[PDB]
Parts: structure tokens; C-alpha cells; sequence
């Protein structure tokens, strides 16, 4: 049940990938993140890192900033946790 | 001349990258053998087209062992499992930024060594 | 600096904020008090600011009292690290 987006994201450096490349980040959620300065996947990684990789703080930040649902927040968190554990 | 930046997420590291482009050297830094059949080495030299070496379909890098992947022009012989020759390619390439990455057979970057000119 | 070379050459992992170039003892404890205890937390702030030099260096000066040389060295180490590992 890891999405094709999750698999393509966690397997290599994110570089300049758009925020939509991150698992859980659909077209509506991505546009809302872009609108608030979270335009690239690395900016959301940055927020995840400022929150010390905390699941509850990251997931509630994603819901409050761009209206993500529980599933979207769980998948975005899971993709960043896995990516950070391999590349950071 | 070049600053080195390396990362190893699994058993095998990109241990050394020849600055003159003759070879890439990997080492299994673990206590277990690593199957690397169909694995790849992606080499990005500046903005030049990506070069990709593909390991034989059956290849094991034993625990603690080194394998050097030579360019065809370096005057090296294909003597496995310690030395492989990249038949198609006479150099690993030159430039100001040389990124050598080890990829498993399914596209996962498991290690890299990058050389950036000072 | 010796710290800059040790930092930009490998993944930062769980390194303390003091491992980052420019981050001296005073600057490091003031970052630790504000929740920036590991180098990855400061990388996070650098990334939230879209790697912008003026915003990152102003943030380091305003949050933990860094001077111009300390801000320049921390920005330079984070920029070089991100260009290799991100
Ligand atoms: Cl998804
Ligand atoms: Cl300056």
C-alpha cells in the first residue's frame, strides 16, 4: 500500500522536486502548500526537520497550513521519515 | 583540488573515485555478502548526459571486499570479482562536479561519492 | 575551517548543532535553548527559508546572536552540504 509516489520519492535525493512529488501531497494540497511558501519537497522536509521529525506536530502542521486529511498527513510523514533515515 | 562528499545507506560504499576518470572503487563495509546483480553506477559530470554502468546479472561483492569498475581506456583487465571493465566506456568523465552513485537493480540510491572542484 | 570540512563531507545524521561551521559554544547553547539542538534542525530552518542567504543569516543573528562571520560560515556549510546530499 506504499503509493507509486512514495516509492519514487524515498528511493533517491529529492533535490529540486516540487512539493507534489511527496507522498500524500495531492493537487489541491500541493497548491495550498505552494501558496504558503512550501513550493518544493525540500521546504516540507525543512518543516519536518524544524519539528524534530515529530509525527504529531508535523501532521497537525500539515492539516492547519494546507487542509490535509489524516491519510495525506500520514503518507507525507511516512515518506519524509523514510527519506531522512536514508539520506540525512 | 576536489572536495569529497560521501554517503553510505547500506552495505556497499563508493570508497574512491579516480579524479582522472579511470575507475570507481566500491567496498562492502559490512560483515555480510551483497548481491549486486543488475545494480548500477550513475555518473553525473556537470550538466553532461548521465552515464550509467550496469553490473553483470549475477555478481556478489563479498563482506569486506573491494571491486574496481575500470573504464575501458585505463589499460585494466576484466578479472572478477575484484576488477570489472566497463566495455562501452573509455572514461568515467571529467568536469567541475563529478557525482558517482550506487543504485540497486530497482532504482534505489544506496551510496554515493561526489567530487566538487575547489 | 576544520569544522566546515568535517561537516560538508558526510551526512549530518544526529550531529549536535555545534558540529556546524560558525556555531561556537555561546551560539550553540542559545540555539539549543530555542529548540535547535541538532544540526539537522538548523538545516531545516535553512530549507524552510528556501536556502536564502539574507533570511537565514538574519534568522541566525536574531534568534541566537550570531555575528556576521558565524552566520556566513554556517550558511556556507549548510549550502555546500545541501548541494551534495539533498
Ligand atoms: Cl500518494
Ligand atoms: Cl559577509
Amino acid at each position: 500500500t506504499t503509493s507509486q509516489k512514495h516509492r519514487d520519492f524515498v528511493t533517491e535525493p529529492m533535490g529540486e522536486k516540487p512539493v507534489g512529488s511527496l507522498a500524500g501531497i495531492g493537487e489541491v494540497l500541493g497548491k495550498k502548500l505552494e501558496e504558503r511558501g512550501f513550493d518544493k519537497a525540500y521546504v516540507v522536509l525543512g518543516q519536518f526537520l524544524v519539528l524534530k521529525k515529530d509525527e504529531d506536530l508535523f501532521r497537525e502542521w500539515l492539516k492547519d497550513t494546507a487542509g490535509a486529511n489524516a491519510k495525506q498527513s500520514r503518507d507525507a510523514f511516512g515518506a519524509l521519515r523514510e527519506w531522512a533515515d536514508a539520506f540525512l | 583540488s576536489f572536495s569529497q562528499h560521501a554517503r553510505t545507506s547500506g552495505r556497499v560504499a563508493v570508497e574512491e573515485v579516480d579524479e582522472e576518470g579511470k575507475f570507481v572503487r566500491l567496498r562492502n563495509k559490512s560483515n555480510e555478502d551483497q548481491s549486486m546483480g543488475n545494480w548500477q553506477i550513475k555518473r553525473q559530470n556537470g550538466d553532461d548526459p548521465l552515464l550509467t554502468y550496469r553490473f553483470p546479472p549475477k555478481f556478489t561483492l563479498k563482506a569486506g571486499q573491494v571491486v574496481t569498475i575500470w573504464a575501458a581506456g585505463a589499460g585494466a583487465t576484466h578479472s572478477p570479482p575484484t576488477d570489472l571493465v566497463w566495455k562501452a566506456q573509455n572514461t568515467w568523465g571529467c568536469g567541475n562536479s563529478l557525482r558517482t552513485a550506487l543504485i540497486n537493480s530497482t532504482g534505489e540510491e544506496v551510496a554515493m561519492r561526489k567530487l566538487v572542484r575547489s
